[PDB]
RNA sequence: GAGUGCGUGCAAUAAGUUUGCUUUUCUGUUAUAAGUAAGUAGACAUAUAGGUUUAGAUGUUAUAAUAGGAUCCUUCGUAUG
RNA sequence: GUCCAAAUACUUGACACAUGCUAAUCGAACGUUUAAUUUUGGCUCUUAAUUAAAAGUGGUGUACAGGUGAGUAUAAUAUUUUUUCGCUUAACUUAAAGUGAAGGCAAAUCCUUCAUAUUGCAAAAGGAUAUCUAUAUCCGCUUUAAGAGGAUGAGAAAAGUUUCAGAGAUAGGUAGUUGUUAAGGUCAUGGCUUAACAAGCCAAUAAUUCUCUUAGUCGAAGCUGAAAAGGCUGAUCGACCACAUUGGGAAUGAAAAAAUCC
């Protein structure tokens, strides 16, 4: 079906070593059929492999395997991928992880719950989106699910400061738009990304991912910084359809999202307990990085929304956004200088940079 | 209620003439008599038969007549009995061990059978009592395990 | 799969039906379990009538056909119409009003 | 007593009724000068106008039956049809402050589902939708993320007649082996000698 | 059935055919024990009676 | 002298095949051993972070005993002489 | 030798066979490919889908139906009548309960295993269709209790029946074989099984074994006689047995009851 995993882009020395390592131990043998697997793993076959090593065309040149000591020889997965990881420094460094998952997918290895949520921030910071969306889109091969809900919350941050990041570009809003939009509809209508795990977030907020206030909040932003620009005939087309969705999600937000809860108290109060599961926000570095956007998205809707004659929608938008603005103040107050959560909150609601 | 008493049925009483005796303990072949009819020529014939009766306390010497029964199954090949000594030989009737009545051999078979059953449910029980408690002591083993590595980690939550 | 069938009797052009009770996998005209009745497709019509009417005979052993309904017998397309003219079972098929 | 049926959005002439019910029934669609001619000729009519063989006919008639029932096949509710073109849109709803109920509708190709009446937006029956943009149902080609059509098509609604794959189950093996023997000659003695 | 025994419409169209057909055994088993039963005693009383 | 769709003895023998003082091998429980590969648990800390660390309760790997099933050989065994 | 209807129609070489046909079916079990159609991403290449055809994987059925009479020489764990009983996880009826979790193949209602299933052994599989401005059905799957059916257990006991080809030779056969004691097994009975003793059991007119010749068996089924427990045949009809070029074999399955398989 697909092409055999393979590394062939690698800057540092430090990187193909770690890939190297996984790809001929814990990927190739994935290949093989069910019967040649069970040998390699075997010491009364060990004889025999070392005379008649077996053998793969794998694009071209076939393979050769020879005994492997499940307890010795084999490599610590976990380790060696958060290796590899840090030491990607480069677009064709970061074009390997397609890859990488793709072969931990196929050896049934179940990574740490939180892997996909740093494989989501070390790639876009450095500029890299399209690189973990094609992966999102392409969960059937590579197995990115979006299963954990602080995942989706990391993903709709960083779409969210790219449109930010050029002072939200018509350009580049209209497609940032589309991307959660891309994902909400993925959420919802695809059931790869539905697991135990998912079952269990889901039930301790109530709130089923493509209905969460939390992520339905990114798309009320970018819908909220279009209708701004204008509020020519074709574009003039487009914002009076920006206004409908506006008026729409602003109207389908508050009633999901209740009255006078921020953040910390939107869901249930067995939700933030297990770290397993919504305990990133109880820390105030991670919950500034995710209400800043959040927050700021209510205040620039209850201002157009309230150009239009909307009085209700008006006071309910500066409700959410009084009672999150007071939260975020306060863990404004407690971040340590230095961390990324103040600056990010500085930069974007205190309009510094 | 659990034991199955013999049926008690009375079949048949036949006369016959002891043929052999003394080869096997408590058993005589007896001759008795019967016909069969030709079908084709529309005649009967002498069909005489001999079978292997059951003599209980050996009270039977080859050539005296004698009356027995069929129905009482004891081997294989003997499905009669001995009701009595019609005409004795050698010695009289009163020189010879008593012969038991029917009702006294189908006590036998009750009384054996009913035994039988009352070995059957001491050894059911006392195998089932015996892997009772081979499959409790894997409890055991098991339990302790489990109570000392679950209260480690109850310790360590107050 | 006890099954109340037609067996097929009778000359070229002269069809003459017998009801049975047989086994499904088996020949249409073997020896069955039980013969209930006998049925002439090709209706009759009264000697002395003039009127035009017509019938079709058929001697059933209801109370026969009903213990082993009972029990499973599964009748027919053929059959199941009969009884349900009877009154044994709910018509299989109706005429659509519409 | 043959009751005639009216004609329905999605089949309006005769040509489209015999080409949806395909077995090649669509060479004597010239021997019925009208709509009433299908519904009211009989058996021995038909036997006289050429319709044949005994298997087509009965066919037909079959299908005849079948439609004055109402049973019709795939696309047979359809009344926004065009030149034996529809099209189909999702129709959202709310369900629950959560959910939304999505429905296979059928609405003029240029209107909007959301300008158009309850009782000018019918719900095709044997269409779902899967997933929040996919319509997924027998012939329904897509157009656009969330917009199918029907084609009228050839054999839209025939049943298959079973073929044979390979000479059947009994004649499986001779026909695949005296086919290998006609194959090791064009390799061997018509080309490579 | 016990949703029948509970006074329980049918559940949907196939439900009710199986009720009727269930019970169209029922009767035909009562009716077809019970009238061949008078068969036999019908019977064995001839043979009695003209035998004795 | 010629033939033989016949019986039978011996030798031989494909498929198949009785038995185990056989040849490998899988699985199942039972008892141990390991915690490095995996998987499942708990403890501590970190922050554009998700690291350190111990543990076997299910389960994973290793050995032992034991049960069963496939293989190899053995015996019987068409053709054939 | 004018016509019509019905019913019969290779009795011989089970000799050799050209050609087309006699068992397939389900897309509401399952994904694979190929085409179009619509989409992503990168600037034709590349993702994610829909649809339609073509080959398959699966489930059920080819254990029914139809054909032939080569081989086959029988009294046998064969058969009735009455009494008493046993087994039956597939299909057919009635009802109840349960239908969760992983791995392997491209995927599966296919394979492998696990949790639970009155105590403890011992199960399962999922697919599809509606309603609302999650819920309820549909077709299944597993287990359990019964009815029916069954090709079922050596069923048992009592009393009976069964016209068994023709010719020739053979006086021994039987070794758990016959019986007793004890125990197990069984619904029960039976060397059914085992231990220990005893030397029995069947038969003498052929029990038993052997060779040759011939044959599918039977029925008011066909023909025939006034009739005989009539005679002959063993076509079409019904039942039973055997076989599918000849010979030698096993598995699957509820059950070989195949034109299968080796
Ligand atoms: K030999
Ligand atoms: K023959
Ligand atoms: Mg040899
Ligand atoms: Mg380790
Ligand atoms: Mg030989
Ligand atoms: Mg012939
Ligand atoms: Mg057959
Ligand atoms: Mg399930
Ligand atoms: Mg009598
Ligand atoms: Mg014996
Ligand atoms: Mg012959
Ligand atoms: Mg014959």
């Amino acid at each position: 079906t697909y092409p055999v995993v393979s590394f062939n882009k690698t800057s540092s020395p430090e990187l193909k070593e770690a890939l190297e390592t996984l790809r001929e131990k814990v990927i190739l043998p994935t290949y093989l059929p069910p019967e040649l697997r069970q040998k390699i793993f075997n010491k009364k076959y060990e004889k025999e492999l070392a005379h008649d090593p077996v053998t793969i065309q794998i694009d071209g040149q076939p393979q050769r395997f020879s005994y492997i000591n499940m307890l010795t020889d084999m490599p610590n997965t976990p380790k060696n991928i958060r290796a590899a990881l840090l030491s990607m420094k480069n677009g064709g460094d970061f074009a390997n992880l397609s890859g990488l998952l793709e072969g931990m997918h196929r050896a049934n290895r179940k990574l740490p719950y939180w892997l996909s949520a740093q494989i989501v921030r070390k790639a876009c910071k450095a500029g890299h989106l399209q690189l973990i969306l094609n992966m999102v889109r392409d969960v059937k091969r590579t197995g990115f699910t979006l299963e954990r809900h602080e995942t989706v919350n990391e993903l709709l941050f960083w779409i969210q400061r790219f449109a930010w990041k050029s002072d939200y570009s018509e350009p580049e809003t209209r497609k940032a738009l589309r991307e959660v939009q891309e994902i909400l509809d993925a959420l919802e209508g695809d059931e790869r990304h539905m697991s135990k795990d998912r079952k269990r977030q889901q039930a301790l907020t109530r709130f089923p991912y493509h209905r969460d206030p939390q992520f339905l909040a990114a798309r009320l932003n970018l819908t909220a910084e279009l209708a701004a620009r204008r509020a020519t005939s074709e574009q003039q087309l487009n914002s009076a359809n920006d206004v409908k969705n506006l008026v729409k999600y602003a109207e389908q937000l508050v009633r999901l999202w209740p009255a006078d809860k921020a953040l910390l108290d939107m869901y249930t109060d067995e939700a933030y307990v297990a770290r397993v599961d919504l305990r990133y926000l109880i820390k105030p570095q991670v919950h500034l990085r995710y209400a800043s956007f959040t927050l700021q998205a209510l205040k620039n809707a209850a201002k157009i929304v309230g150009q239009l004659g909307h009085g209700p929608l008006a006071a309910q938008l500066i409700n959410r956004a009084a009672a999150v603005e007071a939260e975020s103040q306060l863990a404004y107050a407690k971040v340590d200088d230095g961390m990324a959560g103040q600056k990010i909150y500085e930069m974007v609601v205190g309009g510094k940079k | 209620a659990a034991a199955t008493k013999v049926s008690r049925k009375m079949f048949r009483e036949l006369h016959g003439v002891v043929v052999t005796s003394g080869l096997i303990d408590k058993t005589v072949k007896v001759r008795v008599g019967g016909q069969k009819f030709n079908k084709f020529l529309q005649k009967h014939f002498d069909d005489p038969k001999q079978y292997l009766v059951h003599d209980p306390n050996n009270s039977l010497r080859a050539g005296d007549v004698v009356a027995i029964m069929p129905g009482f199954i004891t081997s294989k090949s003997k499905r009669h009995v001995v009701k009595h000594i019609i005409a004795p030989a050698g010695t009289p009737i009163e020189e010879r061990p008593p012969i038991p009545s029917l009702d006294e051999l189908w006590d036998a078979k009750d009384a054996a059978k009913a035994a039988k059953k009352e070995r059957k449910v001491l050894r059911e029980k006392m195998q089932a009592a015996e892997e009772a408690i081979e499959l409790a002591e894997r409890m055991a083993r098991h339990a302790v395990r489990e109570i000392a590595m679950r209260e480690k980690i109850i310790s360590l939550q107050k | 799969v006890l099954k109340l069938r037609l067996a097929r009797f009778g000359r070229t052009n002269a069809p003459f039906y017998n009801i049975v009770v047989a086994h499904a996998r088996t020949a249409r005209n073997s020896k069955p379990l039980e013969v209930i009745g006998t049925y002439d497709p090709v209706p009759k019509k009264d000697t002395y009538d003039t009127t035009g009417k017509l019938h079709k005979d058929i001697k059933l052993d209801v109370t026969r056909a009903k213990y082993w309904i009972g029990v499973g017998a599964q009748p027919t397309d053929t059959v199941w119409r009969l009884l349900s003219l009877v009154g044994i079972l709910d018509p299989k098929y109706k005429k659509p009003q519409p | 007593l043959p009751l005639i049926p009216k004609p329905t959005p999605f089949v309006p002439d005769v040509p489209t009724f015999l080409t949806l019910i395909g077995r090649d029934l669509k060479q004597h669609a010239d021997k019925f000068p009208t709509w009433e001619a299908l519904f009211t000729l009989t058996t021995d009519q038909l036997r006289e106008l050429g319709v044949e063989p005994p298997r087509a006919r009965r066919y037909l008639l079959r299908w005849r039956q079948r439609f004055r029932e109402g049973k019709f096949g795939i696309g047979g509710d359809l009344k926004h049809v065009e030149n034996g073109v529809a099209y189909l849109k999702i129709h959202e709803k709310e369900a629950s402050p959560t959910r939304t109920s999505r429905r296979v509708v059928n609405v003029p190709a240029n209107q909007h589902v959301e300008e158009v009446s309850e009782g000018e937006r019918v719900k095709v029956k044997g269409y779902k939708v899967k997933g929040v943009s996919t319509i997924v149902g027998p012939y329904a080609l897509p157009v656009q993320k969330g917009v199918a059509k029907l084609a009228v098509t050839e054999g839209m609604w025939e049943d298959k007649r079973g073929h044979k794959v390979d000479g059947g189950e009994r004649r499986r093996a001779e026909v695949r082996f005296k086919r290998g023997v006609a194959e090791r000659k064009a390799l061997r003695e018509k080309m490579g000698f | 059935s016990a949703a029948e025994l509970a006074g329980l419409p049918p559940k949907s169209k196939q439900e009710s055919w199986r009720r009727k057909m269930a019970e169209a055994r029922r009767q035909s088993l009562e009716a077809g024990l019970q009238g061949l039963w008078q068969r036999k005693v019908k019977r064995d009383q001839k043979q009695a009676k003209e035998s004795k």
